């Protein structure tokens, strides 16, 4: 019942659970489908933080216990095997952050003893790099994403229990980690946790949670600062979220405070905890099963997604530009905003006239006269003048004189001839039709209306037309209201400076569309960023998790290629997903023309798949056709040279049989702690002992000894 | 028909001499018969006496061929483990695994649990890197097509000619590991505890 | 005025003191009667036994003085509490004076002629009707001349011999005869006032006042009593101080009497109070903790002679301690703890008796702490073991018993004789059925359950003792493996690996079920963790070194197994060895 951490996998399909009773539970999440599979045990104290690994390095888990030991788990052929244990911390290891796959396979450890060791993953077994940390202990560590696109196949911030943080940078000059710039006194009490933003932007955001205060440092190419919100229980854990640059803060209040960013500079808000926002746009709570989906709150996007797809299909044809009347179609917003820039050039008092022509029809009903005024509020004054011609006597003589230039009707008509009186959606239009004309101005009406509503109550609440017509006078930003018309407003008129904020708003809307069970439009909008590295990396990883959930036929792939995405990242990411899922899985990357070294390292998977000869022959033919780049082709051709000796059967050596023997021996010597590979080469060695002489290629003690004892007999 | 009379005339007592008759012999197919008799009578006696490993290979394949009959009272397989305890511990574990697979496809506790226990016994008996166990569309078209697509893009020529010759010459195993069966047993116990 | 005598009595025993002068049999009989009257909690039987106690007191008086006076007060009080005037006249015979009246009347019965001290003896006499019978045959004839007198006297006697609702009729008939006699020297007046005494008038009873109690008796409720005393002390008879004591016994103030008896030497005061708490109703606090402190401090130094049955001691003290109010445990805690402070003595009798006493009530926790701290006493250095282990077993604390067990079997593994020779006397529970049957007689749910934890080490030591033909060796080995397996289940205990290793060496190093169980044990030990393996291996390293002392080959094989140049190998030998034992034993078809 006392769980301290719950970590989602890279796909959001397998849940990792730690505990206090020395138990590491593994669940299989498929929405609400909770499927318990495997349970692990073997620690002295409570397990604090687990962490999944990037699928490019296989399914690996990193556990840190209260004892100070660090157990690195990994599954082998459908079964979990405890590989390596690293114990070099006098106190408990609180958190262990996972390194990005672009920076190899590292592992930062944070313990409250005085040091923070990073664990490099050698091809065979662990290599350790020891660094020093805060004297009063360390409770936090987080990796920083570098500037590089790579999928198949570097700094990190350390939090402090000494009421301070530090930022470690890699240094090959001494093969250690140097401290380039130290931050000073973020809080007053011990820092509980620190998290680096995975979102790639022009700046790097760092979250620091402690004294019930929270710092959020914005690290531009300069000195970062923060605005500590005095929210007052203690905040223990903070998890970032690549779903709109979201910041989840978690302390002891039986709830998780979610934080989003505003363009002003402030952040709007939407025993242990240990939450972790899944990269599949999902927040995980610790009751113990949590699966809360977090996304931006707005009017339903299916219509907007239809319009957006209509925009993509009408713009993406080669290899872009945001138009107005080319993607306006049915929605009145586009058509209104398009002619709104021109000072009533394309018949502004006619469109709204049509709007009230479809609106006032319900107001003229059940109105016995009064319908004259109700129609006067409408654009047309003909029916108004007619109803005032019916009764009201000479009042008409004024009304018709108003359309050319002791009673509530008389008061309203007189007031309108020169306040609003009542309230409606046509109120602004009514004020626009009878405050202008004397000078034929639109900006004056909008401004006067703005001042009036600044001095009134309940006026124009939650509307798109609000921001639309307010955008004319003082062309800037106000509130949220699609981002297509925003970029369209950026192209022509106007919101100076904040271009990178437009980048962040387009990224926010990108992740918003990505969380709406869609990948292709998300892939398009993510491909519409300012920076090159940012767009490349974002699209790459997003296509990773997209192809994770993308076949060769047109219905998906041609929809992913029509956007303009190269056929390199898609298949590479797809095969990246396929790695954690088969030997025929790497075939995809093989004919993806994006393998290179991966195709050379695919033999590692071809190995345990010989268990069946023609297939291996064909794959080896594929590897034979590609003689490109280590590129140990001579030692890699052994897989092709095996069915040769297998089908050979005793008439003389091939004069290349000794070459495949030397290759098999070199492979058997180079192949490290892989039992599958050794057993495979041993089996395929025994297979060619019954055929030829087979003096080398002897591995295991029992088979070699006994078979040699039986053959020499 | 003669082999029956031969094996009947063998009359195996404390011999140390019939082995000479085994190394003197064209086809030792009658051995399978005498062994069978030796298995029908008092057993384990053939564990005790063994001429040579090279000759023991024959009787090994013989008893193994007597295990594939799925003849439950399996009998010989147990024996087949015992001999494979003296040498080839791995093979003993493998045959015991095959055994567990046979029993699982046909009380159950005392057999399965003991089989897995002896399996981990032979597992720890055998050093690492030796837990190797046998335990017996429209994609290839893309393979060939893209092969023909990349071959147009790109003494070795003799190797390619040979490769083509063996290409014209052209037209079930498992992998039980340490933690594989170690987890399989835990899963079986978990399934038994879920009853 | 009784309240004034009570207040004066309250200031009387304030200057007095307390002194346990009595002999052991008095105390024994006292607490015996008390415990007989308390354990019973149809109250007439208790009154009878109380009267028997009084008879014992009189016996103690005859055999032999505060004892005397306080005994008189006790008897008087118990007679008042109980026909009240009948028992009052019954206590009239035994005087509380200077002489006696009974012996005077008895020596006045015979006479040659009528004496001058005759009529006053008639006043004293008023067994009453029998005393009047002698008056009927007075004889007269003293100078005298008849004219009668005989008829009148015979009439008065006939009326007097009526009784000894109806009392009112008797009084009415009396008044009628008064009218009859009045309608028809010294004799006349004498007969008149005698008749007035027989009546019950105040003007006649107050006349004959030789003693205050004498006039008090001559007069079914306590109000009638208070009225009698209100008209007795008003006259000038009684004396001021013991007399105040009886003046309070008669009065409604019973408490002051108990206080005065507390002022007397006797602890019987308590007993009186104990009877005053079962019948009657209502410096430190009240008179329930006073008698408590008094009695407890009294028996604290007195051991007493040996009775028919044992009384170690400290029995009566606790029996009266928890005989109070329900704040008895507050004092039980203090006194028992005071006994614990001096409990540090190798004596089982004291703790056994103390437990027998503390288990006589609803006080289990005190006996628990007692036997527990006694187990702490018998920690010592390395003796008594199983006695001490039994004083750990009793009164819960099973983890401590398992701890002693663990230390014992550990000491067995280090050396495996362990508990041998004289140490057998510390156990001597050789039988597993008879012993438990003779031990669970006291506490079943305790001795049986805690006694069911002894099977392991018992059969283990049995196995150590064993090592009829070759098969009972296999039976002993089977038992050993069974026990090791039993103490192998408590893991998912630190001394287990060494045991399993010795048995490991014993089995095979080049049934059936036991092999599978041992294999399951190794499987359940090879996947524990870092916690319960380092300690086991460390213990194994502390076993091979024999400091306080078949197994020789085991120790030699293990000493050659951990030898280095400058634990897992044992398990490997288990796998190989048991795989061999399965290669041999499992192939036993028939």
């Amino acid at each position: 019942d006392m769980i301290h951490d719950a970590v989602l996998d890279y796909y959001g399909r397998r849940l990792a659970t730690c505990s206090s009773d020395r138990t590491i539970k593994i669940f299989e999440i498929e929405g609400e489908t909770q499927r318990l599979t495997e349970t692990l045990k073997g620690h002295d104290g409570a397990v604090w933080c687990v962490s999944w690994a990037h699928p490019k390095y296989g399914n690996i888990l990193a556990s840190a216990g209260y004892d100070g030991k660090v157990l690195i788990w990994r599954e082998l052929n459908g079964a979990w095997q405890r590989i390596f244990d690293f114990a070099l911390h006098k106190a408990s290891v609180n958190v262990v952050s996972w390194s990005p796959h672009e920076a190899g396979c590292l592992l930062a450890c944070a313990s409250s003893d005085g040091n923070v060791s990073v664990l490099e993953f050698r091809d065979n077994s662990w290599e350790h790099s020891i660094f020093h940390a805060h004297g009063l202990g360390v409770n936090s560590v987080s990796w920083a994403p570098a500037t590089s696109p790579g999928s198949i196949v570097r700094r990190f911030v350390t939090g402090g229990s000494d009421n301070a943080l530090k930022i470690w940078a890699y240094d090959p000059a001494t093969n250690t980690y140097k401290l380039e710039r130290e931050p000073l006194t973020g809080h007053t009490d011990w820092v509980r946790d620190v998290a680096w933003s995975p979102t790639v932007l022009q700046k790097s955001y760092i979250a620091s949670a402690s004294d019930r205060t929270v710092r959020i440092w914005t690290s531009d190419p300069a000195n970062p600062l923060q605005w500590n919100c005095k929210v007052l229980a203690a905040v223990w854990r903070v998890s970032w979220s690549l779903s709109g640059n979201v910041l989840a803060a978690s302390g002891g209040d039986n709830k998780v405070t979610l934080w989003k960013e505003n363009l002003k500079g402030e952040w709007e808000c939407v025993t242990n905890w240990g939450p972790n926002g899944l990269l599949v746009t999902t927040h995980h709570g610790e009751p113990a099963d949590g699966t809360l989906a977090a996304s931006e709150e707005s009017v339903g996007s299916p219509e907007n997604l239809a319009r957006l797809q209509r925009y993509i299909d009408s713009v993406s044809f080669k290899e872009a530009s945001p138009e107005f009347r080319e993607l306006a179609q049915g929605d009145p917003s586009w058509e209104l905003a398009s002619l709104l820039f021109d000072d009533n050039g394309y018949g502004l008092p006619a469109f709204w006239r049509q709007l009230v022509s479809e609106a006032t029809d319900r107001a003229l009903a059940q109105e016995p006269e009064e319908k004259a005024i109700i129609c006067l509020a409408g654009n047309r004054v003909a029916d108004a003048c007619g109803y005032l011609l019916a009764a009201g006597n000479f009042r008409l003589a004024t009304l018709v004189s108003g359309i050319g230039m002791f009673s509530q009707p008389v008061r309203a008509i007189y007031e309108l001839l020169a306040r609003f009186g009542l309230d409606w959606m046509r109120s602004f239009g009514l004020r626009l039709f009878y405050t202008t004309g004397a000078t034929a101005n639109v900006a004056e009406a909008v401004r006067s209306f703005q001042a009036d509503i600044e001095q009134d109550k309940e006026p124009e609440p939650d509307s798109a037309l609000w921001s639309l017509l307010k955008a004319f006078a003082n062309q800037e930003f106000d509130w949220s209201d699609g981002w297509l018309l925003t970029k369209a407003i950026y192209a022509t008129g106007k919101g100076q400076d904040a271009a990178e904020k437009l980048d962040k708003a387009s990224l926010a809307y990108a992740s918003a569309l990505t969380a709406q069970s869609q990948w292709v439009p998300a892939t398009f909008v993510l491909l519409q960023l300012s920076d090159a590295a940012s767009r490349e990396a974002a699209v790459r990883d997003h296509l990773g998790r997209h192809a994770r959930r993308p076949r060769n036929p047109n219905s998906a792939f041609s929809s992913l290629r029509k956007f303009g995405v190269p056929e390199t990242w898609i298949w590479e990411a797809k095969a990246l997903d396929f790695r954690a899922r088969s030997q025929q899985e790497f075939l995809a990357l093989v004919w993806a023309q994006n393998y290179s070294e991966a195709n050379q390292a695919f033999v590692h998977r071809v190995g345990p798949d010989l268990v069946d000869f023609r297939r291996l022959f064909r794959f080896a033919q594929l590897l034979f056709k590609v003689k490109g780049k280590q590129d140990w082709d001579r030692g890699a051709a052994v897989y092709l040279l095996y069915p040769m000796a297998r089908l050979q059967g005793q008439h003389g050596l091939d004069k290349f049989d000794h070459q495949l023997f030397d290759g098999l021996v070199a492979l058997r010597g180079q192949t490290h702690g892989d039992i599958r590979q050794e057993a495979a080469i041993a089996d395929m060695a025994e297979d060619l002992i019954r055929c030829r002489g087979g003096d080398p290629r002897l591995f295991g003690l029992l088979p070699e000894d006994v078979r040699s004892k039986y053959m020499r007999a | 028909m003669l082999s029956r009379l031969f094996t009947a005339a063998t009359s195996i007592s404390h011999f140390e001499e019939a082995h000479s008759a085994l190394l003197s012999m064209m086809q030792k197919s009658y051995l399978r018969r005498l062994v069978e008799k030796m298995c029908e009578t008092g057993q384990s006696s053939e564990l005790i006496t063994l001429p040579f490993s090279g000759l023991q290979t024959k009787v090994d394949d013989i008893l193994v061929e007597k295990c594939r009959a799925t003849r439950v009272p399996y009998h010989q397989i147990l024996y087949a483990w015992r001999i494979n305890h003296n040498d080839y511990r791995g093979g003993a574990a493998i045959l015991l695994d095959r055994l567990q697979k046979l029993r699982r496809a046909g009380a159950l506790d005392t057999q399965v649990t003991r089989q897995y226990l002896l399996l981990i016994n032979a597992l720890s008996c055998v050093p690492p890197q030796e837990a190797y166990i046998l335990e017996d569309d429209d994609l290839e078209a893309d393979i060939d097509e893209l092969e023909k697509k990349l071959d147009v893009e790109g003494e070795d020529a003799a190797l390619i000619e040979k490769m083509k010759r063996f290409s014209t010459r052209n037209g079930a195993r498992r992998l039980l590991m340490l933690a594989d069966l170690r987890k399989q047993y835990q899963q079986e116990l978990d399934r038994i505890v879920a009853i | 005025s009784e309240y004034r005598y009570a207040a004066l009595a309250k200031d009387a025993y304030q200057q007095m003191g307390t002194a346990p002068v009595t002999e052991p049999p008095q105390v024994i009989l006292g607490t015996e009667d008390l415990l007989s009257r308390l354990y019973d909690e149809k109250m007439d039987d208790t009154l009878a036994t109380a009267a028997a106690q009084l008879a014992a007191l009189w016996r103690e008086h005859v055999d032999e003085t505060p004892f005397e006076k306080a005994n008189y007060l006790a008897n008087l009080a118990l007679q008042i509490h109980h026909p009240l005037p009948q028992t009052l006249f019954r206590w009239l015979n035994e005087y509380h004076m200077y002489g006696s009246q009974v012996d005077d009347i008895l020596r006045h019965r015979p006479s040659p002629a009528c004496h001058s001290l005759f009529w006053q003896a008639v006043f004293i006499a008023l067994k009453v009707g029998d005393a009047a019978r002698l008056l009927d045959q007075a004889g007269w004839g003293h100078v005298y001349a008849y004219v009668n007198v005989q008829r009148a006297v015979d009439e008065t006697i006939a009326v007097l011999e009526s009784c000894p609702t109806l009392f009112r009729v008797r009084a009415r008939g009396l008044l009628e005869h008064l009218r009859r006699f009045a309608e028809g020297w010294e004799i006349y007046e004498n007969l008149n006032i005698v008749f007035d005494i027989v009546l019950g008038q105040q003007g006649a009873i107050l006349e004959a006042a030789q003693d205050w109690l004498e006039a008090t008796v001559g007069l079914a409720n306590s109000e009638s009593y208070l009225d009698r005393l209100a008209r007795a002390f008003h006259t000038a008879v009684e004396s001021d101080f013991v007399e105040i004591g009886m003046a309070c016994v008669f009065e409604d103030n019973i408490k002051g009497v108990i206080g005065l008896l507390r002022g007397w030497s006797l602890p019987i005061a308590a007993a009186v109070a104990e009877i005053a708490s079962l019948g009657k109703w209502l410096e430190v606090d009240g008179i329930k903790d006073s008698t408590l402190v008094q009695y407890a401090q009294a028996l604290a130094d007195y051991e007493g002679l040996s009775s028919v049955q044992d009384r170690d001691g400290w029995e009566l003290s606790i029996s009266v301690l928890g005989r109070m109010p329900e704040r008895s445990e507050e004092m039980v805690r203090d006194l028992v703890e005071h006994l614990v402070q001096q409990l540090h003595v190798d004596s089982n009798a004291t703790v056994d008796r103390l437990w027998f006493l503390l288990n006589e009530l609803g006080m289990i926790e005190f006996a628990e702490d007692t036997t527990e701290t006694y187990g702490d006493i018998l920690a010592r250095d390395s003796h008594r073991y199983g006695e001490a282990m039994w004083y750990y077993a009793l009164a819960h604390r099973p983890n401590k018993v398992r701890e002693v067990m663990n230390l014992l079997t550990s000491y067995s593994l280090i050396q495996p004789p362990a508990n041998d020779l004289d140490d057998y006397l510390y156990k001597l529970l050789n039988d597993r059925k008879n012993t438990l049957e003779q031990c669970a007689s006291q506490d079943m749910e305790a001795a049986e359950l805690l006694g069911k934890m002894l099977s392991g080490y018992a059969s283990l030591r049995q196995f150590y003792d064993i090592r009829p033909h070759a098969t009972p060796l296999s039976r002993r080995k089977q038992a050993a493996t069974a026990l090791i397996s039993v103490i192998a289940s408590s893991d998912d205990e630190d001394f287990l690996l060494a045991l399993l290793g010795e048995a490991l060496v014993f089995v095979s190093d080049p049934t059936l079920d036991q092999i599978d169980v041992l294999l399951k044990a190794i499987e359940d030990l090879q996947a524990v963790g870092s916690r319960v393996y380092n300690a086991c291996d460390e213990f194994l390293q502390l076993v091979l070194a024999s400091a306080p002392g078949g197994s020789s080959l085991v120790a030699s094989q293990l000493q050659r197994s951990l030898s280095g140049t400058g634990g897992e190998d044992i398990m490997r030998r288990l796998r190989l060895g048991l795989a061999k034992d399965l290669a041999g034993l499992w192939l036993a078809e028939a």
